[PDB]
């Protein structure tokens, strides 16, 4: 039943007690369900020790992943140029699930095209296929340029990209001089992060292998910033600001905030900013390269370091304190510009808050989880700040990540509790969470679940989640927001004090039995 | 109305592609007429998708592991292959249910194998076998496992099927290989038909032997309702208030339990034809349940429905379906009273998957509300049989639209509201058109039966009377 | 009993059992408290619609204001000048709690000094005080500019500011040069933005009363900016970044925003910023003064208008998208400068956000307090949005402003259901949302407590509090945060649709009982 | 260190003033030595502050409402006059309470008249009269009012006593006028003078007459405690394992119903000498109920307090004394193990009001902390005679100290703690040295008694050893 003053959705219309008395019936009748008693008993043996060591022994069963596929990223990087239109080689539910969840994440359009390869293709392969959607995309969506990575299907199927690609031009189904980088993205390999590494050494070996005989290093004053697999725009509005501030020349490549932050207006635009051609092109003539993330940008180091001869710096995230401090240190040194008051002040307010805010972040405990360079940098920064990260979990991480996270680790008094896991998935986490508590879990919406099942066991062990990450789908323009530079460290310490404060005002809320501590200044 | 102008129009949008995709696309749209009833002469539907042309459809294990065996909540479902499929998947579809996640349910978790390079070139049939064993190791109260395929494992050659054989043998437990590849036929079509195929051939007749269960001549199963929002608990609580018995529910807070005990039941009552017709025809053929079909959009269509179910069986459920009516006729008389002034007039286009095109129509029209224009993205020519006769004349149909067709078409025409998935949200919102989501319900619901009608209502004001749409032009321009 | 490894502060330490029955012994050994029983119908009884009744006709009894008083606005006011000592004639007392206070928002070092008025004073004036703290806060601090405001003892007594400080300078205590405006602010008249007002138009009148002959209007092409009350260091930013990006001649009037976000670098500056004495001084040859929250400026309006011969635009404050457009395009009319296309894609930006986060804001109640101009600004905002306000409360609000509020409400359908409340304390909010629940409540720390009290009822009677205003004493650097234009827009947004989500999240997360709504993507 | 260069610091901080404020504030600073007992040769207090100094005293009314009246929970505390004061001090103080907000308890609550211009011309005798109706009216379970005074209700012609004495004839009400307007005086102090003899005359001898009190040997009241951060009752405990009865604690967590039961217990145990030693002589000439001090800062000031107050009781109180420092040895000492080579060596400059200053440097001596500088805003010269030999050799002593003195010993001395308010927090905090709240315990705490030594040591390690402080240089400068 519905009152027309106030209607009930979903929540909490079932709530009322005939709905309940159905559910019962249902549940008494036909569900054959397990007693209650023998649930709570197989809950709480999952929340113990036991448990663990059971779940630790897993070989060949991955529960709750945190990480993707490489054509996710390589769609991501391709987003990232100036009128450019992603094209996966395969089947067409790869590109409609990257649709969904890039949608999902942004709340924007995603523009991604794909050749809908099936059994024909599967015995025969997918030349045609290809043919077929280059001229049609071209056709139809009038980019400037088309990059293309596969799915695993093609990838089984052993499609050669270049060859097809090679047969569409010369029988004129797209022009000979059409841009069409590629890259092989098994998804079997590695995981989103490996898939925008190989579009990004695809493009730029399309735009510069076979042109580098009149390029000289530093010849346009420039230096090359390569961000890697990003999803928060904030991050590239603050690198551009404080290479703007620096008064150092950049060329920004593969930057896809300005289609990703589109305005609405009344009218609809497919293609906005990017990296242009000529900034590719003319990418061997800067002063150096810079990559933002260097632990999912190694065959763009590679290539980099051997084609375009540059002496890409050993160089972290520019996260937190100390690696913004270094990163804006090599860049005055590479492009001979003085560091501007404007940082020097905003260093200092920073460190102003650091200062202000390190009484109420002391000792606390946190979970986190995510992209490799992402979790690093987060880990340096809660150890900046006194916190104690103890379960630090990494699905696409490797063994060299650990050793340096575990360098970086002992390099503080903090780090004493932490352990690193890499090939553990949330399950892992949950377990870990459960049988080591800490104070708050870091990272996507997908840890929500886990802290349902904390508060399962009780309101003293359930274990809140802040989520810093991607992807973030519960939430509202989070996306917005910055994690690089003393501007995203400023957001972060805001967000995790504020946390911290909001716990403990719900926790001391009790009239007469705990609110004694519930206090006006904190 | 302007049939003329509407060919025109198709004949605009279609001069930009090339000669085959031109040729391929022309059959796909149409200008309806009522007084048609053979589609097959007017539209084209359940072909391939033309490539490089941004298509909406997915995948076949999108229909099988997303749609029909996800929300099937007492079982554990591997996504058997790379991790991308079962996260991009995971949670995605509001099939709610109830059950403790991760002890006796298990949808909004994902179970995957994690193929790698190995795993590709050696073969998975050893790790899913180490797999299965694991997951009985660690989720003991599991009813059942299915392993819905990815392509690569119709790719490589993995003989799924002996491995369920010889570990549901071992554990004695009910084991569903689902060869759900992606690239097997051209949209979830497929998905929905091998999935009805695999529930028929390992689930369905496991208690033919079995006559212990008390049956009654009011029972009856729901058939293709996927709890999208609480629709299947808002339409079982109707069916129940009217003395039916509500033995199963496929799929959605379905139990392999309640789909054993199916073939029990009286009456079957599909809600989704397109999903479930295989599996209605199978059981009918099989044991003799009639099947028919109701709708629950819209006091109007639910009225019907009910009438037309109480029909089936004696006075007494007849006398208890006028007493339902009677009941619950003044809520939705205020509802009406309520948002009627407020939604008079307006247009309507829709693109949904394969049953809500023709669906929702009553219910918007009981709002005071006339679709223009519809389309899908898999559904067959019967569906599309079925839905020219609840169309205006001269009306838009589209079937496997693309981006632009779709595009070009809203420009044109200027409706007042579209009803599509996510992908087009935000695009139609950029335009400054209204949108509602109408795969998820824009995370709102249920709209099924008189307690979804005043939510439907709600959310139809809500979007299409928002101030923001107001505010898109600045004033300095 | 504590253990070292696991320290405990006064939560939860004081709920263990020893610490309970010794409180439990001292309640009902020597407290004489009342019976439970006695409190929860009392408390009752204080929820009902009789109480309210009662309460509303209070006519001498203050519960719980929501306002300070004006010497507090005017210490703001002259924090804002460039090396300015804000300087209270008066009693000391008020000088520390005005310091505390401020120090408890900020975070930040706040300078003020006081004559130390005594009993002795009392009978026969504040003239030596005056002189003595004068020549102290000169030789001791070195201030460019003294800037004088009083207290509610100096007022009562009737100490002339003006024969004071004249009298100093005759007698050499200070130079006859020195800038030292005054302004008398008594406690008992308005409020803490009537003191701002007040010492606004005192610093306007030293500075340009006697020097209007040679001033013509319009001769530096520049327009006055005057902020009012501000406490959001992110509206001050955000207006000096608007106006730069169009090109805009402008000169800030009491700018405390340097001053107030120092940097921790290793040393102490007492002075940062603020508006300098020669841009006060060539403020009447702007082309117009614009006046951001004109409901507490009158008498700067006055001022402005009579002897400036300034046309003070009718301008509401820059808060929300209606109100942002209609300050933009009177600030292009002024100056003659078009408005750039980097503040449409903003607008745009906004409007999209609007879009994506109607469905979730739609049709929310809200309670809301605060100063007018942030209140209607708020409340247009909400409007908007097509949010419901509901309870809408200003204690330092008068009939005009009601009237305007009124007929801003009358031109929505969503404000159907909103009532305004002017001279109206917190207690009186309580009492509104316990008998017309609203769904959150918008206002300072103060509202804190009120959340508390209906937690005492049910769950279901809790009504969230969302922290907007001033002071916020329990969070940390939201200070920083921007209320204004379309960046501050986006953030309200941010922050309420975030709230309604984390609010819903929380009431879903109940394993087998509500979570079937603990929805993944909302 | 080194006298001669403290005397030299001095003299360059004094050579900035005028004559007249250099003249008065030489008499202010001092150069500490222990042999010195009468402070009045050395250092001058309770003296009206130099005009225009940035001094950090308060008034009468903070140290009246804020401080005495405040933390007493059962009773409605008005504050008379305009709005800004209660405003201020409203939640400012940490006095923790156990009770229902609004019902029974009033103590973070703020009761004003909300003085206007009319008021201030004609009076505010029947406002007073008025507001008093309305709370009894509202709030019928408060166990009585105070009506604290501010500036103008003394600078006019108000008559609060008349009124509070008709009043509580009419209602038969508890009603204590208080005249604690701020001119009064020069600091708090006289606030605790005028809030003190308040005490004494409106409320203390309300059971004189009354003996239906049971009494014990064994009956302690603690005086001068107001339950910071939960410290009155970390202290309490500690009373209560040594077998004393603990009937009243003034004030925090306090009720009028203790106050009045005070003159009937056999020792008064004084926390806070400044603040409460009016009251503590007062019932000693008149009841005859001696009074001590006691010091539960630090395990060596607890000890030697309990045994202190043991000693004044019989042999079973010394011996269950003996049994709780046997109890609580190993955690304190386990706590100094863990804390001290931490904290071992640091030099700590302190600044707060009239008792902390010279309290809590054992507990910081515990830690191995020395304590180089020390000051009160508004201590009494016995105040300084205690603290003259509680501080070490050439270490520095400052009284009413302003900003621009400290900030000058701050950059001479280069502590590495500094203790004091929220007014010099920041300033010290922006110029790289650690600072700790100590009137707050910067929203921790409690520090008394064993189970507070733990978080005071934990605090101090956690602010003095942050990493933030070795931040504060860019690399590039
Ligand atoms: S199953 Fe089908 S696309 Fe029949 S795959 Fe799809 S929950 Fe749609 S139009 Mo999403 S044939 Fe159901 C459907 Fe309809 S997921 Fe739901 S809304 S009634
Ligand atoms: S059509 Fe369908 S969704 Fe596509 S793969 Fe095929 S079954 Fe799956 Fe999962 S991992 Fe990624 S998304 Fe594909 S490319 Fe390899
Ligand atoms: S020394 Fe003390 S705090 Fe000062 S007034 Fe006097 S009693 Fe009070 Fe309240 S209202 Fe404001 S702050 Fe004052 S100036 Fe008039
Ligand atoms: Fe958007
Ligand atoms: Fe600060």
């Amino acid at each position: 039943s519905q009152q027309v003053d106030k209607i009930k959705a979903s929540y909490p219309l079932f709530l009322d007690q005939d709905y309940k008395d159905m559910l019962a019936k249902k549940r008494d009748g036909f569900e054959e369900k397990y007693p209650q008693d023998k649930i709570d008993e197989v809950f709480q043996w999952t929340t113990t020790k036991e448990y663990q060591e059971l779940n630790f022994q897993r070989e060949a069963l991955t529960v709750n992943p945190a990480k993707a596929c490489q054509p996710l990223g390589a769609v991501l990087c391709a987003l990232g140029f100036e009128k450019t239109m992603p094209y996966v080689h395969g089947s067409q539910g790869c590109v409609a699930y990257f649709r969904s969840y890039f949608n999902r994440h942004f709340r924007e359009p995603v523009s991604c095209v794909s050749d809908s390869m099936t059994e024909d293709a599967a015995v025969f392969g997918g030349q045609q296929n290809m043919k077929d959607g280059l001229q049609n995309c071209k056709a139809t969506y009038k980019p400037d340029m088309i990059a293309v990575s596969t799915t695993c299907m093609a990838e089984v199927i052993g499609d050669d990209l270049n060859a097809f690609i090679n047969n569409s031009k010369k029988e004129g189904f797209i022009p000979d001089e059409f841009p069409v980088p590629f890259a092989h993205t098994p998804s079997f390999v590695g995981s989103h992060v490996t898939g925008w590494d190989n579009m990004f050494e695809g493009i730029a070996r399309y735009f510069t292998l076979k042109s580098m005989d009149d390029k000289v290093v530093g010849s346009n004053k420039k230096i090359n910033i390569v961000p890697g697999f990003e999803t928060y725009l904030g991050n590239f509005r603050v690198i551009k600001r404080m290479l703007s501030e620096m008064g150092v020349g950049y060329s920004l490549l593969s930057d896809p905030e300005e289609v990703l932050d589109t305005p609405a207006d009344g009218q609809f635009r497919m293609y906005a900013g990017g990296t242009t051609q000529e900034e590719m092109k003319d990418a061997p003539n800067a002063l150096n390269t810079v990559l933002l993330q260097p632990w999912h940008l190694e065959k763009t180091k590679k290539f980099v370091e051997g084609t375009w001869k540059h002496e890409v710096p050993k160089l972290n995230i520019p996260m937190g304190l100390d690696w913004t401090d270094e990163f804006l240190m090599k860049v005055s040194e590479i492009s001979g510009q003085p560091i501007p008051a404007s940082l020097t002040k905003e260093r200092g307010r920073l460190v102003d808050m650091m200062t202000d805010s390190h009484t109420w972040l002391h000792g606390k405990r946190f979970a986190l989880w995510g992209d490799p360079d992402f979790v690093m940098g987060l880990v340096k920064f809660l150890l900046e700040l006194g916190c104690e990260p103890v379960h630090i979990l990494c699905h696409n991480g490797n063994k060299r990540w650990k050793k340096a996270v575990d360098a970086i680790l002992a390099a503080s008094p903090y780090g004493k509790n932490a352990t690193v896991y890499i090939g553990k998935d949330l399950w892992h986490l949950r377990s870990l969470v459960f049988t080591d508590k800490p104070d708050f879990m870091i990272g996507n919406s997908y840890g929500k679940f886990i802290q349902r099942d904390t508060l399962h066991k009780g309101k003293e062990f359930e274990v809140p989640l802040i989520r810093i990450g991607f992807p973030i789908f519960d939430r509202h323009h989070l996306h917005r927001s910055t994690t690089l530079g003393y501007e995203g460290a400023m957001q972060i310490l805001t967000t995790l004090v504020n946390s911290i404060l909001e716990r403990l005002d719900e926790e001391t809320r009790g009239m007469q039995a705990t609110d004694y501590n519930h206090d006006l200044v904190r | 109305m302007s049939r003329e102008e509407v060919e025109s129009l198709i004949q605009e949008v279609l001069e930009v592609y090339p000669e085959k995709a031109r040729k391929d696309r022309n059959k796909h749209l149409a200008v309806n007429d009522p007084a048609v009833t053979q589609s097959k002469k007017c539209i084209i539907s359940n072909k391939k998708s033309q490539p490089g042309l941004m298509t909406i459809r997915g995948c076949a294990y999108a229909g099988s592991k997303g749609v029909v065996w996800g929300p099937i909540k007492d079982m554990i479902h591997i996504s058997h292959g790379p991790v991308g499929c079962g996260q991009y998947s995971r949670a995605g579809r509001r099939n709610y249910y109830i059950g403790t996640t991760g002890v006796n349910a298990f949808v909004t978790m994902n179970f995957t194998s994690d193929f790698q390079e190995k795993d590709i070139v050696f073969g998975g049939d050893k790790k899913l076998a180490k797999l299965i064993d694991e997951v009985e190791t660690l989720f003991p109260l599991n009813k059942g496992i299915s392993v819905q395929s990815e392509c690569p494992i119709g790719l490589i050659g993995d003989d799924i099927e002996s491995v369920s054989k010889v570990k549901g043998a071992e554990l004695s437990k009910t084991i569903v290989p689902v060869r759900c590849e992606g690239f097997r036929g051209v949209s979830q079509s497929l998905g929905h038909h091998i999935a009805n195929d695999a529930v028929r051939d390992w689930v369905l007749g496991k208690r033919d032997e079995d006559t212990t269960f008390a049956s009654t001549p009011y029972d009856v199963a729901i058939i293709g309702d996927y709890n999208i929002g609480g629709d299947a608990w808002s339409s079982r609580i109707l069916l129940e208030e009217m003395g039916l018995r509500c033995v199963a529910q496929w799929s959605g807070d379905g139990s392999i339990s309640e789909i054993e005990l199916t073939p029990k039941v009286k009456l079957n009552l599909v809600h989704c034809y397109r999903s479930m017709n295989y599996i209605s025809r199978h059981m009918e053929e099989k044991y003799g349940i009639p099947w028919m079909e109701y709708n629950f959009f819209g006091p109007t269509k639910t009225i019907e429905s009910l009438r037309a179910i109480a029909a089936k069986f004696d006075e007494s459920i007849q006398k208890k379906c006028e007493e339902v009516i009677a009941k619950y006729k003044p809520e939705w008389e205020a509802v009406v009273a309520k948002y009627r002034p407020r939604l008079e007039g307006k247009r309507v286009m829709l693109y949904i998957g394969g049953l809500r095109p023709r669906h929702v129509i009553g219910a918007y029209e009981d709002l005071g509300m006339e679709v223009v224009g519809t389309g899908y993205e898999f559904a067959h020519n019967d569906d599309y049989d079925r839905t020219m006769k609840e169309m205006g004349d001269s009306t838009l149909l589209y079937d496997d639209v693309t981006g632009y067709e779709f595009e070009e078409f809203v420009k044109r025409i200027k409706p007042d509201l579209i009803g599509s998935g996510i992908k087009e949200k935000f695009i139609f919102q950029k335009m400054g058109i209204p949108f509602r989501e109408m795969h998820s319900w824009d995370y709102s619901g249920p709209y099924h039966g008189f307690d979804g009608f005043a939510i439907f209502a709600r959310d139809m004001d809500m979007t299409l009377n928002n101030p923001c749409w107001k505010k898109l032009q600045a004033p300095w321009e």
